[PDB]
């Protein structure tokens, strides 16, 4: 029953007598359910050190991934071009998954093609689909440059890129100047962060690799930066910002923020901003490239370091108070320009808040997992903050990431009591916060989960979810946020300390039990 | 517009395409005529998507695991290949279920195989068994295991027919070997025929023998309805309050054991014909159970199917049917006098998937809109063929359509409302169009029945006379 | 009883069994404490709809006041001119009591003095000790100009602060050409706003009344800027960066930005940025002067319509989409400069959010409170998104104001169920949200209290407290917060609908009896 003053949708409405009766009827009657003591005792072994063993000892079954695919980060990559398609030489249940994995994260319509290959294709190959995809697209959706990636069915049985590519040029069916950069982006290697950059690597190759005669280091006096797979409009922004504060001439490669923030006005923009092929085919004359995540970006490092003959600097993340300043200062080495007074206002106001906030943040145990250089930045953030991560988890992970998270963590007095997993999932994840709880994890949309079975288990052992990565799909517009320098570790400290805050008030609301803790000033 | 207009901006639409291009997606577009019963001599579906059209249609492994076997909460669901599918496909419909997820309920989890460059290269037989074995161990109150293939399985050979048979045998455990490949078919629909046939070989036959569950002359069953957001409960209220019996939900909340016990119903009652004709089709051959359509979306055809549903039964039946109806006209009247002032007039534009493009027209009409334009991803010649008696003179008819003809579509019809899904959503927000997702209504629900009336008249009220339409021009532009 | 490896604070110390049997004992010995059922009754009634009647039927007594006294805003206004020291006349307690406010809202140091009046001031005056704190304050601290303002017990005493000063310039306790601004701030008259308005009344007296003669409007081509009692600094932040983007040479009166936001480098800086006393002798020459809030800026307004011949547009406080576009309209209209395409991208992406975010904004209910400029930009801004507030409470407003926002509220068909109240306190507000239950609250920290009681009441009765306006203490790091403008429209949308999100995933998050709803995307 409904009554039409106050519309009830499914949460309480289900909540109901009747509704209540008759799920209890069916399934009493036809369900078989196991009894609910069964249920909770398998809830409770579950949540033990044994499970945990069990848990641990997997080898061949994946619950809960944290990673992607490759393609999603090509589609990713192609969109920071301007009037670029991404396509995607494959099946097109992969680039729908991809557009509504994109517009569930972003919010923003994201424009993204296949040449639909079918079984027939998948015998004979997928030369006519490519033919036919690269006219079609062309003529229709008219842009500048089509950047070719592959799913797994045409990576196993080996389609030909290049020379589909070539001989779609050959017939007519593209004109022969227009440009199509291509790369092989097989799912069962790495991850989305491995798709990215192939296709960056892709790209800079096709539009540098055959013309380097004429191309001198430091001709234009700019810097190269290189982004990776970033999720955060902000992290663009504040590069930009404080690059352009400090008076030094960028060519940030791969931007999308314009097309990932389209105003609403009235019209539809396919695309929006991005970089320029100029851009693109004047990267070597710059006195050097910058790698803002350079664990995912190590065939960019390698292709720029042997083509371009740029001395990639050993950098970090800009993520927090010393690596920020590592980033500025070697920026500032290269091209000549000092840090100016802005950025010292900024970082004093930065070190100020981590004071006032210190009383607070200190001594909280924190569970985390994401993309390498995220959760790598992420941890050093925490480490400066006094702060003692726990459970250090990257899926997409290898052994030297992991030695270099395993330095970081033993430089530092709060490391103590830090694992770092690679190669597991949430479902080690969750585990971990069960056998050994933290008070805190910071990790994407698929940590709610692990609340809500530790928050089924007792308010007591509930570990609250922090959302800082990708993808976010529960909350609106945390894509518009930062997490690159000193703008974005104000807002990932401010984050942190009114989580904290908001939990200690959750804790103490209960009148004349647990109110006198109920402070007015904290 | 009248009929000659709407052929003249598809021509017009249609310019821009190639001649192949163009000479394919004319036989996609149609004027609808409605004394017109065979859909064959105006529209032309279920064929190949053209490449690099930007197309919304998904796979096959989709149109299996994320429709028929997902909302089945007691198994689990392997995701057998690489990564993306499971992770993309992880808790992204909205098929509710009630259980304990972790321990007796698999609905919103992702289990998959992870394959590598090795599992390609020498094969994923031996990994399937200690995947196998592992789900055993770490999930022992599962009952049932189902394994969906994924592009490259079907590539490369990988034999998990005998894999999925010995695991079964030796652990007495029910597992469903699906060959869901993506690049199989064209959309989701065989992807829905798939899994009917492996519901059929695998799971529908299992209590062929037994003989201990007693049977009331007043069993249904209620055939493809997945509970997006509690339409399958919505629907089995009314049912049951018709003293009619429900034993099984196909597969939204549904169980294994209420697909076992379907075959001793009295009656199938389809909602979705799309995605479960065929397992529908083989019940009535097989144990002569028969199957009918039913609309549940707003309420005249609410009431039609309660009349059509009782007329297969006693005088007992329709007697408690017609009590239903009287105990809810009152709300629903009362959701109209509210609603309909605020709508009435208004016209709308639906692109959805295999069935709701024409099943939903009845609420919209209901609130005094009417649905000048309508069209289908996947769906069959018979699925339009019961489209043109639905709707008007002179409405366009649109089959796997574009991103381009949809835009351009919109442009020159100006509808007050588009109903589609996420993948346009944004594009039309925009333009300055209101849009309300009709796959997942708008994490709102459920719009099935009396009660989901009254949301929909809420939502469609929102969304389309809300401030911020008014507000995309700048004062000073 | 305490273990080393988890030392416990005040919570959970107190929830442990040694703890809770001595307080019980105490209880059940020496304190003849009410018997808990009549204390569960008396609790229930006062959630009644009588008690609510008996509560409205207040004249005399004011319980949870929502508004502070004229000194206190006296001395933000004078904090945002440069090197410009607050001088309170009067008594230490009550310059004790700002300093403790303003540092915990801000959490950065504040600077403000007083002659330490005694009763022995109240058998005679105030004039030694005017001389003698000016004289001392001039020779320690080295401040450009001494703001003065009053206490409640000057102002019964009647003391003459401009006798007061002229004489302690007279006789060489202050130079002569020392500027001494001063302002009767009565705190028995209007709230904390008013002395802002005084106060900057004051100033502006002193530095242009005499000097009228040689003042031409337009001639330096600018224009001035009032904000008014202000504590957010994003504020001061987005209408500079809006003001320069504009391209249109603008003279902020009375910016506090930098002396609140000093940075953290190893030294204390009492005095940063603040308005130049050039830029206040400058100001009669500008084209025109823009009051960011109208509705505590009337002396000003007289004052700079009187004097300074300025005509003053009727602008409404630039919160929300329409105020926000008639403000720069307005702007753009009196520089003769056009609107860029930038800030119509800004708008553009405003509005973006608004139809991202308006399926769960619809429909909800809010009971807000605070300044009268902020609290109507807030109901329009909630106008424009959908919600109908319900209880919208001013306690320093008065009728006129009442008769705008109700002039607003039929405006729209959302403030429909609208009701506005003045002269009222939270103990209102408490009763209201028993009464009519709102689904969120709006207002400072002591909203956290009402939230308290709500959940006493009953989980399902709990109205979660949305903290926007003045003083947040119970969070950090809001104060940096921007609430004018696209961008601060930005941050409350985000605000409001991660708000809303978080108490459904809150309702939601119950293993088989609410989870069905616990959705992944939102
Ligand atoms: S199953 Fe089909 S696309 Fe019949 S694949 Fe699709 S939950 Fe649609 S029009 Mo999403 S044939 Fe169901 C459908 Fe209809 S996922 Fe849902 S809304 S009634
Ligand atoms: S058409 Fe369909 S969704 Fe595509 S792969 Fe094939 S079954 Fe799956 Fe899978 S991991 Fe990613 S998303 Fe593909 S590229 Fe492969
Ligand atoms: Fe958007
Ligand atoms: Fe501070």
């Amino acid at each position: 029953s409904q009554q039409v003053d106050k519309i009830k949708a499914s949460y309480p409405l289900f909540l109901d007598q009747d509704y209540k009766d008759m799920l209890a009827k069916k399934r009493d009657g036809f369900e078989e359910k196991y009894p609910q003591d069964k249920i909770d005792e398998v809830f409770q072994w579950t949540t033990t050190k044994e499970y945990q063993e069990l848990n641990f000892q997997r080898e061949a079954l994946t619950v809960n991934p944290a990673k992607a695919c490759q393609p999603l980060g090509a589609v990713l990559c192609a969109l920071g071009f301007e009037k670029t398609m991404p396509y995607v030489h494959g099946s097109q249940g992969c680039v729908a998954y991809f557009r509504s994995y994109f517009n569930r994260h972003f919010r923003e319509p994201v424009s993204c093609v296949s040449d639909s290959m079918t079984e027939d294709a998948a015998v004979f190959g997928g030369q006519q689909n490519m033919k036919d995809g690269l006219q079609n697209c062309k003529a229709t959706y008219k842009p500048d440059m089509i950047a070719v990636s592959t799913t797994c069915m045409a990576e196993v049985i080996g389609d030909d890129l290049n020379a589909f590519i070539n001989n779609s040029k050959k017939e007519g069916f593209i004109p022969d100047e227009f440009p199509v950069p291509f790369a092989h982006t097989p799912s069962f290697v790495g991850s989305h962060v491995t798709g990215w950059d192939n296709m960056f690597e892709g790209i800079a190759r096709y539009f540098t690799l055959k013309s380097m005669d004429d191309k001198v280091v430091g001709s234009n006096k700019k810097i190269n930066i290189v982004p990776g797979f970033e999720t955060y409009l902000g992290n663009f922004r504040v590069i930009k910002r404080m690059l352009s504060e400090m008076g030094v001439g960028y060519s940030l490669l791969s931007d999308p923020e314009e097309v990932l923030d389209t105003p609403a006005d009235g019209q539809f923009r396919m695309y929006a901003g991005g970089t320029t092929q100029e851009e693109m085919k004047d990267a070597p004359n710059a006195l050097n490239t910058v790698l803002l995540q350079p664990w995912h970006l190590e065939k960019t490092k390698k292709f720029v370091e042997g083509t371009w003959k740029h001395e990639v600097p050993k950098l970090n993340i800009p993520m927090g108070l010393d690596w920020t300043d590592e980033f500025l200062m070697k920026v500032s080495e290269i091209s000549g320009q000092p840090i100016p007074a802005s950025l010292t206002k900024e970082r004093g106001r930065l070190v100020d808040m981590m004071t006032d906030s210190h009383t607070w943040l200190h001594g909280k145990r924190f569970a985390l997992w994401g993309d390498p250089d995220f959760v790598m930045g992420l941890v050093k953030f925490l480490l400066e903050l006094g702060c003692e991560p726990v459970h250090i988890l990257c899926h997409n992970g290898n052994k030297r990431w992991k030695k270099a998270v395993d330095a970081i963590l033993a430089a530092s007095p709060y490391g103590k009591n830090a694992t770092v997993y690679i190669g597991k999932d949430l479902w080690h994840l969750r585990s971990l916060v069960f056998t050994d709880k933290p008070d805190f994890m910071i990790g994407n949309s698929y940590g709610k989960f692990i609340q809500r079975d530790t928050l089924h288990k007792g308010k007591e052992f509930e570990v609250p979810l922090i959302r800082i990565g990708f993808p976010i799909f529960d909350r609106h517009h945390l894509h518009r946020s930062t997490t690159l320098g000193y703008e974005g570790a104000m807002q990932i400290l401010t984050t942190l300390v009114n989580s904290i805050l908001e939990r200690l008030d959750e804790e103490t609301r209960g009148m004349q039990a647990t109110d006198y803790n109920h402070d007015l000033v904290r | 517009m009248s009929r000659e207009e709407v052929e003249s901006l598809i021509q017009e639409v249609l310019e821009v395409y190639p001649e192949k291009a163009r000479k394919d997606r004319n036989k996609h577009l149609a004027v609808n005529d409605p004394a017109v019963t065979q859909s064959k001599k105006c529209i032309i579906s279920n064929k190949k998507s053209q490449p690099g059209l930007m197309t919304i249609r998904g796979c096959a492994y989709a149109g299996s695991k994320g429709v028929v076997w997902g909302p089945i909460k007691d198994m689990i669901h392997i995701s057998h290949g690489p990564v993306g599918c499971g992770q993309y496909s992880r808790a992204g419909r909205r098929n509710y279920y009630i259980g304990t997820t972790g321990v007796n309920a698999f609905v919103t989890m992702n289990f998959t195989s992870d394959f590598q460059e090795k599992d390609i290269v020498f094969g994923g037989d031996k990994k399937l068994a200690k995947l196998i074995d592992e789900v055993e161990t770490l999930f022992p109150l599962n009952k049932g295991i189902s394994v969906q293939s994924e592009c490259p399985i079907g590539l490369i050979g990988d034999d998990i027919e005998s894999v999925s048979k010995v695991k079964g045998a030796e652990l007495s455990k029910t597992i469903v070997p699906v060959r869901c490949e993506g690049f199989r078919g064209v959309s989701q629909s065989l992807g829905h025929h798939i899994a009917n046939d492996a519901v059929r070989d695998w799971v529908l036959g299992k209590r062929d023998e037994d003989t201990t569950f007693a049977s009331t002359p007043y069993d249904v069953a209620i055939i493809g309805d997945y509970n997006i957001g509690g339409d399958a409960w919505s629907s089995r209220i009314l049912l049951e309050e018709m003293g009619l019996r429900c034993v099984a939900q196909w597969s939204g909340d549904g169980s294994i054991s209420e697909i076992e016990l379907t075959p001793k119903v009295k009656l199938n009652l389809v909602h979705c014909y799309r995605s479960m004709n065929y397992i529908s089709r083989h019940m009535e051959e097989k144990y002569g159970i028969p199957w009918m359509e039913y609309n549940f979306f707003g309420p005249t055809k609410t009431i039609e199917s309660l009349r059509a549903i009782a007329a297969k039964f006693d005088e007992s039946i329709q007697k408690k049917c017609e009590e239903v109806i009287a105990k809810y006209k009152p709300e629903w009247e009362a959701v109209v006098a509210k609603y309909r002032p605020r709508l009435e007039g208004k016209r709308v534009m639906l692109y959805i998937g295999g069935l709701r493009p024409r099943h939903v027209i009845g609420a919209y009409e209901d609130l005094g809109m009417e649905v000048v334009g309508t069209g289908y991803e996947f769906a069959h010649n018979d699925d339009y063929d019961r489209t043109m008696k639905e709707m008007g003179d002179s409405t366009l008819l649109y089959d796997d359509v574009t991103g381009y003809e949809f835009e351009e579509f919109v442009k020159r019809i100006k509808p007050d409302l588009i109903g589609s899904g996420i993948k346009e959503k944004f594009i039309f927000q925009k333009m300055g169009i209101p849009f309300r997702e009709m796959h997942s209504w708008d994490y709102s629900g459920p719009y099935h029945g009396f009660d989901g009336f009254a949301i929909f008249a809420r939502d469609m009220d929102m969304t389309l006379n809300n401030p911020c339409w008014k507000k995309l021009q700048a004062p000073w532009e």
